[PDB]
């Protein structure tokens, strides 16, 4: 039926419906309104009432204008014809190239796959990056967290995965801009026009863009991850493709649900956040998967907010999660690029059985290295380099060799830098990490350790020195 | 700059005691006549919002 | 005279007391007015009570009206008249506002007269989208050696300025404003650019005292301060921002160029915390709303860089930050770093020692870099970045080799050189010899305390007669291998005539 | 034009102000006593300020050239 506006608080609409009401997670379109207002039903306040959130901004909306239920959730235009486009929330095309002709909708809401729906295999997924490609290696077909706070290096890691990953792949690619910078995905729309990935001329695309950034209302900003993930749930299901879906970034998901949490007469959570957190972001997150009918590969970005991981929302994605890298800021101090966490990123792909004796024997051995070279951190810091016996300076020196190691000059950092960037196969990677924990390399300084590729570039640089 | 001080120190005491004694003499400028005259003319000014409905 | 000043305002001053739909105060108190009635009023419009006061309607609750009153609230009473205007809360934008010192509201403290604007604008408007942005490439020319060399801006960029109190960031701010004053005075209308300072929660001496130094350099004329003193109310101070956006959003939708500073942004938060704790909002983060990261985002993305089909205009940024004891991993601090594109940091160990003005350099940095610079800065820029970074490297553990010693004489010519006096920012081509003269290895028999007198003299030489050498570098755009053995030569002759 | 009576009252008392002005030729028109005692006290502090006890600023003042001494050339 037509229902008519009774309250606007924020990005809050409350519509009243005289006949029969919309259910919830139903699309309403606002009449009398230019750019297509559209609300989503989020809960049913009683006598014929109902709340809605806004997709768009809700300034200039009266009380009593006229709303519209089209009987269905948000619909978004899913299939071959999304390649190559960029789309808004409400799947509207944005890029400026005429409508997404296509036969095929899907709602961005759907329940997740089942318990038998789930595939069990665990192979690795080459990245050339070897903190990654040692320590917390990446699996085809799973879910990825790049975990970093403000300015630490998150959307570097993201292009470098695509520049490594995407454009080899074959299967199919979808971008998911969650409320980043919108020079941001000018640039990476960009990008994909002069690589080749996007195709202006003719067919052959290989990624769909969804685009809600920082600037739109936090309505739009926490169901455009949703419409990402319909594009990739289609391309893995009705077309049984291998899908990449990367998205930038998670938190400012969670985050657009708990700013309009106090507008729906909710108490509010620890820390001030939705009580709702923890099943929003799984509802959401469960839908990110990898099935019996196609292959889903997920990289997600996450922003923790005062660098602080004991936050709810990180807190919460870290066991939704397969693969994960957290950056510090500490390390980004020390110019150690990409700022990795060693001892606290994880895969669960890390098993002996899996990725190999070998492989996973060099990784406990650097880790192990680099816990005690952090225990001696607090007597070096007070009595010096001198206290320490001729273990611990081979530990110290060894760890700090590690460290440098650990650094390598990414491809899409070279503007930032001028260094070129380097990919380093996986193989490079534990040799050169075997010869420094064998002590084969420790007549060579650190510095000759620091944005280089193979060990093949430390000895050049070592004897260039 | 001295002279552009006096003059305009001058002129401010100027303007607030004429506001002053305007305010005084507007307190004093009150009829019954004119006093009525202005109650009918708020009458039809109230009268005409009435037509405009 | 007065007489005829006295008769415009009486004319002027015509009531107009028709229809008017109106409510009346519940209650009054906390900042915040119910107001029982205005069934036909819109979100976020601006009222007017009985006392002359503004409002903005917040709240459409069913059977009252909350509104947020700009102003003190010992003016409204209960049971006061509500009157609405019809608009969304709105200022007036225009060259109008050019030489001003206006409130929040757009209202002239400044004692000068009405303004004789002929256009409004919201300053609750949504920030452009992907298509009508364009990447950020014109140089912001902030008068500073160290930013325009280390930490570059351009215009459409949001570079924060944060740090310590009484470290340097108005000084920062009023230079870049003053700066601009060689481009506006030129001809090239497309290097104009308009600036607006805006003064939230700090004292009124220091905001007049502010308003004389750009009288006196005459950056006055294209200037617009919008003020919203300690003294003032909060809605005042969290409305100001956004007033000024709206007054830089109209140069940058008509193809004019806009640098706007908010000074500070750490005050009108505070305000806005203010505000929600009297709302009974649940508080978050050191008591602050869920909404403060919302409330500077979109304040912040309504600077951008338009494209050539929206009128090629531009909104920059300069957001301020105060931090307590250096602290940038505190709340607020964090937000701004993930809205702005880079940061220009400022030590208060720097600032203790003379180093001003104290930038950071390890911790500044500008995500645009190379698109926001010209041809030769940037290119004797490369060069003082990476000798920068050799002396940090060397200076970290030498607290020795020859040539340790050389990178640490040249680290220290160049902190020296970075240094620059207060309320005098150079031109570009002034940054880009002296920079030069720091980098190719021309003050290695200079000593450090007497780099700022070489520095004035050979800026006085080379506009003496050396001008023939600013035509070659104006019309090349860059320093050529043989204008640089030319430049080496004259170097060389200068030095050695000053003392033999 | 519908006029305001209290707006055309103003302008009269404004225009019979600014006649009985012309009769007192300009000079202050029934002030109170404390903004006389304020233009006194601003007058005496901007006299002071600006030294008109010393010389009457009204005119044109004159200046003595202080008649200087080099340093010794001469040892
Ligand atoms: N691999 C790298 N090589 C060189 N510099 C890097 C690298 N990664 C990050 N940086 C530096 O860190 C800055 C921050 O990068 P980026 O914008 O990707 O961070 P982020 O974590 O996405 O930040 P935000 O959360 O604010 O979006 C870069 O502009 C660059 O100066
Ligand atoms: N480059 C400079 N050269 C000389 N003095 C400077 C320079 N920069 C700043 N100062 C001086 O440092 C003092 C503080 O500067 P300023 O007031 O701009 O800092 P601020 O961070 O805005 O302080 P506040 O926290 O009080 O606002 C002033 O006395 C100013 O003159
Ligand atoms: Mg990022
Ligand atoms: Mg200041």
């Amino acid at each position: 039926s037509n229902g008519q506006i009774t309250a606007v608080i924020g990005a809050v609409v409350d519509v009243q419906f005289e006949d029969q009401l919309p259910p919830i997670l139903n699309a309403l379109e606002v009449q009398g309104r230019s750019p297509r207002l559209i609300l989503e039903v989020a809960q049913h306040l009683g006598e014929n009432t109902v709340r809605t959130i806004a997709m768009d901004g809700t300034e200039g909306l009266v009380r009593g204008q006229n709303v519209l239920d089209t009987g269905a959730p948000i619909k978004i235009p899913v299939g071959p014809e999304t390649l190559g486009r960029i789309m808004n929330v409400i799947g509207e095309p944005i890029d400026e190239r005429g409508p997404i002709v296509t036969d095929k909708f899907a709602a961005i809401h759907a329940d997740a796959p089942e318990f038998v729906e789930m595939s069990v295999q665990q192979e690795i997924l080459v990245t050339g990056i070897k903190v990654v490609d040692l320590l917390a290696p990446y699996a085809k077909g799973g879910k990825i967290g790049l975990f970093g706070g403000a300015g630490v290096g998150k959307t570097v890691l993201i292009m470098e995965l695509i520049n490594n990953v995407a454009k080899a792949h074959g299967g199919y690619s979808v971008f998911a801009g969650v409320g980043e910078r919108t020079r941001e995905g000018n640039d990476l729309y960009h990008e994909m026009i002069e690589s080749g990935v996007i195709s202006l001329k003719d067919k052959t695309s290989k990624v769909a863009l969804v685009y809600g950034q920082m600037n739109e209302p936090p309505g739009a900003r926490a169901r455009v991850a949703l419409t990402g993930l319909t594009v990739a749930e289609y391309f893995r299901d009705q077309e049984g493709q291998d899908v990449l879906l990367f998205i930038d970034n998670i938190f400012r998901f969670t985050q657009a649900g708990s700013e309009v949490s106090a507008l729906l007469g909710r108490i509010p959570s620890a820390v001030g956040y939705q009580p709702t957190l923890a099943t929003d972001m799984g509802t959401m997150q469960e839908r990110i998967t990898t099935t019996k009918k196609g292959s889903i590969t997920s990289v997600q970005a996450i922003y923790v907010p005062a660098d602080d991981l004991t936050d709810p929302a990180p807190a919460t994605t870290f066991a939704h999660l397969d693969a994960t890298t957290v950056l510090s800021r500490a390390i980004a101090e020390l110019g150690i690029y990409p700022a990795v966490d060693p001892l606290d990123s994880t895969s669960r792909i890390l098993d002996p059985n899996i990725i190999g004796e070998e492989h996973y024997n060099i990784a406990r051995g650097v880790q192990k290295i680099l816990q005690d070279y952090k225990s001696l951190q607090d007597i070096i810091a007070i009595l010096g380099m001198d206290e320490l016996s001729e273990e611990d300076k081979l530990i110290v020196s060894r760890a700090r060799k590690i460290q440098r190691f650990l650094s390598q000059p990414f491809q899409v950092a070279e503007v930032f830098t001028g260094h070129a960037g380097k990919l380093v196969p996986i193989k490079d990677t534990i040799k050169g990490f075997k010869m420094i924990l064998n002590g084969e390399l420790d007549h060579l300084p650190e510095v000759a350790f620091y944005m280089v590729g193979p060990i093949e570039e430390v000895v050049a640089k070592a004897e260039k020195i | 700059d001295y002279h552009l001080e006096t003059e305009r120190a001058q002129r401010q005491i100027k303007q607030k005691n004429m506001v002053d004694w305007i305010v005084r003499n507007v307190m004093k400028s009150i009829t019954p006549e004119q006093e009525r005259l202005m109650l009918s003319k708020c009458i039809s000014d109230l009268k005409a919002m009435s037509i405009k409905a | 005279e007065i007489s005829a000043v006295l008769e415009e305002k009486i004319l002027g001053a015509a009531p107009k007391e028709n229809l008017e739909e109106t409510g009346r105060v519940l209650s009054i108190g906390d900042g915040i007015a119910r107001v029982y009635g205005l069934k036909n009023i819109q979100a976020e419009e601006m009222v007017e009570f009985s006392s002359g006061l503004k409002g903005m309607a917040l709240n459409l609750e069913p059977d009252n009206v909350g509104i947020v009153v700009f102003g003190n609230d010992k003016h409204i009473k209960e049971g006061d008249i509500v009157k609405r205007t019809g608009a969304i809360v709105d200022v007036p934008v225009g060259e109008e506002l050019l030489g001003r010192v206006v409130d929040a509201l757009g209202n002239p403290i400044d004692g000068k007269g009405p303004i004789g604007s002929k256009t409004r604008q919201r300053v609750g408007v949504k920030a452009p989208g992907i298509i009508p942005r364009v990447s950020v490439r014109e140089p912001m020319q902030t008068g500073m050696k160290a930013v325009d060399s280390l930490v570059p801006i351009g215009r459409g960029q949001r570079e924060l300025i944060i740090g310590d109190r009484q470290t340097g960031k108005t000084a920062i701010a009023i230079d870049a404003i003053i700066n601009q004053k060689r481009f506006n005075d030129a001809q090239d209308e497309k290097k104009k650019l308009y600036c607006v300072y805006v003064a939230i929660g700090q004292k009124r001496s220091t905001v007049a005292q502010i308003v004389k130094r750009l009288t006196d350099t005459d950056a006055m004329r294209y200037t617009i301060v919008v003020s919203a003193t300690a003294s003032d109310a909060a809605p005042l101070q969290y409305l100001a921002p956004y007033s000024g956006c709206a007054m830089g959003e109209f140069f940058r939708d008509n193809g004019k160029h806009a640098l706007i500073i908010y000074d500070d942004l750490s005050k009108q938060a505070v305000a806005y915390r203010q505000m929600s704790l009297l709302l009974r909002r649940p508080p978050g983060r050191e008591a602050y709303p869920g909404d403060v990261f919302y409330l500077h985002s979109r304040l912040l993305e309504r600077a951008a860089k338009m494209s050539e089909s929206n009128g090629g205009g531009s909104l920059t940024a300069l957001p301020v930050i105060e931090t307590q004891a250096g602290d940038v991993s505190a709340y607020i601090p964090t937000n701004v770093i993930s809205i702005t594109d880079g940061q220009i940091f400022l030590e208060t160990e720097l600032f203790y020692k003379g180093i001003r003005p104290a930038i950071n350099v390890g911790l500044s940095v500008s995500r645009v870099g190379s698109a926001a610079q010209t041809r030769a800065m940037k290119q004797v820029a490369g060069s003082m970045k990476l000798e920068l970074a050799q002396y940090r490297e060397v200076a970290a553990f030498a607290q020795l080799d020859a040539s340790t010693q050389q990178l640490l004489s040249r680290g220290v010519r160049l902190t020296e050189l970075l240094k620059q006096g207060q309320y005098v920012p150079m031109a570009i081509e002034d940054q880009v010899a002296i920079i030069y003269c720091g980098v190719r290895g021309h003050l290695d028999k200079v000593e450090p305390s007497k780099i700022t007198k070489f520095e004035k003299e050979f800026s006085q030489h080379i506009k003496t007669s050396h001008r023939d050498i600013l035509d070659t570098i104006a019309k090349e755009g860059q320093i050529s291998p043989d204008t640089d053995a030319k430049l080496k030569k004259v170097v060389t002759d200068f030095l050695s005539t000053f003392q033999a | 034009k519908a006029v305001d009576p209290i707006q055309k009252l103003f302008l009269d008392k404004i225009k019979e102000y600014d006649q009985k002005s012309k009769a007192a030729g300009g000079k202050l028109l029934e002030a109170s006593t404390e903004i006389q005692r304020e233009l006194d006290a601003e007058l005496d502090k901007l006299k002071k300020m600006y030294g008109g006890d010393t010389a009457d600023l009204s005119k044109f003042p004159s200046f003595h050239f202080e008649d200087p001494v080099v340093d010794p050339i001469n040892m």
